[PDB]
């Protein structure tokens, strides 16, 4: 989105409660409750630094990513999908849910005759997320490994400095101190050979991991494009069941999608013709 | 496949906006897509109500949305302001109007009644003529 | 009078939306917009004769290179695979 | 029924699977063949190097052997990683189609 | 031609709307026979 939308101060969403996914001003950063839980649930060094291994800060600070997420969520809740295809068009949220039900092949009246119920489920449903993410820790594993791997390789890249690679001593300063030039060279060059093989392996592994992360980020961008900025008729793409809408949330090196979906519950037999 | 050989309902896949159609073009080691898309331009405000209660029963639009300019109520399609008179053809009934939140009062025109009233007036004139001889 | 400035980047023009529980916004006019989108489909096919590159026109060098096993064959096979994949990409993109 | 005629008569139809298998087997076979190259050492079999050479002079040939074989496994592992990424792309496409 | 079709009446809303008019017309005729 090229525009940063702001949620209206009044929260008359027809009973639907977004206070758990909207930012709250009590936090110095514009994070929501679920996003704040997510940043704590993921653990996001000097000895790495002194050997020439530097970690660079991201271009978009987490505050800016939170602002983008807040803008997307505000647009989704106050304008439906019309803000994705062009000018942002305000619409009551109950009417947006009626539009979504009409999208999933359910006549819109079914919403209005059950609105108070549908809110109470949805308001409860988001709540179940809060209990779910706060109790179990493996749920965010999809991000944790993405961190750990990048750490582990780095650690290995540091550990490779301890190997001899055939040289008499694993410290270059030691080689310079004990051996004269003509004889020090035959050890030093082995050290360069080994360490250059180590960086070759590390860079190749990083390139492959970066390709995998690029594929995953393209999938995430696609899910943001259809699931959030619109409604997707693709079966089992935006969550399980008939997709209704979606909420993006930031997370350390990742995105969390809350797919709100319609699932039929109680069925009765009938004779058909 | 999706954008050129067809039309894609995926949002922001085949260019920004509601995708209409597309053109492929060659390029050095690549392809250039011209996505021709519909984008709404000039929005206007209206007062909306999720339903209309006229004869005790609730009415909902078959397609589109309810709008009002402050004095009259119409049904219009979702992505273009083309107001039309609220008629039984353009709306469907679902229950009564105590459970729907935000329903408002407005008359729903039924096209059958004027035809029957014209026929009844013709019949009454024929009766009055028949009382003359 | 021109200089290099550094600043906190602007995410976008803030646009508060006049939401209301009974207000609707509907467009009365439209624009048919054409947007260009460029996508790579293929890249230049390359082939490197491993023996020619490493040991150009020297048999003494080829004798030492042949001791290294099937590395040259593996490199040639990988490059031919890339070359074939280029035509497969072009066929699957343009020959619908 | 036409599928029954299509698949049972021609064999290249399932080629998109066969090339998946063959490459891996080939990727393995070459990796085995790499054990036959000298890599500059006087003899390909490490047992021959140990038997013919004393523990001082054997080390220089043995180091060549580890260098070559470790480079061979590095190449094989890199090719396996790239092929596994391609297969993951195909598997994700298959999951989407499902 | 359709397999599995079953017999059931299909209610046309115009029929009772016209039948009420028919009864009104019949009552009007009977009242017109009175004077």
């Amino acid at each position: 989105v090229k525009q940063i939308y702001k949620t209206p101060p009044i929260k008359d969403f027809g009973g639907f409660n977004f206070s758990q996914i909207l930012p709250d001003p009590s936090k110095p950063s514009k994070r929501s409750f679920i996003e704040d839980l997510l940043f704590n649930k993921v653990t996001l060094i000097c000895a790495q630094k002194f050997n020439g291994l530097t970690v660079l800060p991201p271009l978009l600070t987490d505050e800016m990513i939170a602002q983008y997420t807040s803008a997307l969520l505000a647009g989704t809740i106050t304008s439906g999908w019309t803000f994705g295809a062009g000018a942002a068009l305000q619409i009551p949220f109950a009417m947006q849910m009626a539009y979504r039900f009409n999208g999933i092949g359910v006549t819109q009246n079914v919403l209005y005759e059950n609105q108070k119920l549908i809110a109470n489920q949805f308001n409860s449903a988001i709540g179940k997320i809060q209990d779910s993410l706060s109790s179990t820790a493996s749920a965010l594993g999809k991000l944790q490994n993405v961190v750990n791997q990048n750490a582990q390789a780095l650690n290995t890249l540091v550990k490779q400095l301890s190997s001899n690679f055939g040289a008499i001593s694993s410290v270059l300063n030691d080689i310079l101190s004990r051996l004269d030039k003509v004889e020090a060279e035959v050890q030093i060059d082995r050290l360069i050979t080994g360490r250059l093989q180590s960086l070759q392996t590390y860079v190749t592994q990083q390139l492959i991991r970066a390709a995998e992360i690029r594929a995953s980020a393209n999938l995430a961008a696609t899910k943001m494009s259809e699931c959030v900025l619109g409604q997707s008729k693709r079966v089992d793409f935006c969550g399980k069941g008939y997709h209704l809408m979606s909420f993006p949330q930031s997370a350390p090196h990742g995105v969390v999608f809350l797919h709100v979906t319609y699932v039929p519950a109680q069925e009765k037999n009938f004779t058909t013709a | 496949s999706e954008c050129v050989l067809g039309q894609s309902k995926r949002v922001d896949f085949c260019g920004k906006g509601y995708h209409l159609m597309s053109f492929p073009q060659s390029a050095p080691h690549g392809v250039v897509f011209l996505h021709v898309t519909y984008v709404p331009a000039q929005e206007k405000n209206f007062t909306t109500a999720p339903a209309i209660c006229h004869d005790g029963k609730a009415h909902f639009p078959r397609e589109g949305v309810f709008v009002s300019n402050g004095t009259h109520w119409f049904v219009t399609q979702r992505n273009f302001y083309e107001p039309q008179i609220i008629t039984t053809d353009n709306t469907f009934v679902s229950g009564n109007c105590d459970v729907v939140i935000g329903i408002v009062n407005n008359t729903v025109y039924d096209p059958l009644q004027p035809e029957l009233d014209s026929f009844k007036e013709e019949l009454d004139k024929y009766f009055k003529n028949h009382t003359s001889p | 009078s021109q200089s290099i400035i550094a600043y906190t980047m602007s995410l976008g023009a803030e646009n508060s939306v006049a939401y209301s529980n009974n207000s609707i916004a509907i467009p009365t006019n439209f624009t048919i917009s054409v947007t260009t989108e460029i996508l790579p489909v293929s890249m230049t096919k390359t082939s490197v004769d491993c023996t020619m590159y490493i040991c150009g026109d020297s048999t003494e060098c080829s004798n030492l290179l042949l001791q290294y096993g099937s590395f040259c064959t593996q490199l040639n096979r990988a490059l031919t695979g890339i070359a074939v994949e280029q035509d497969k990409n072009t066929q699957e993109v343009f020959a619908q």
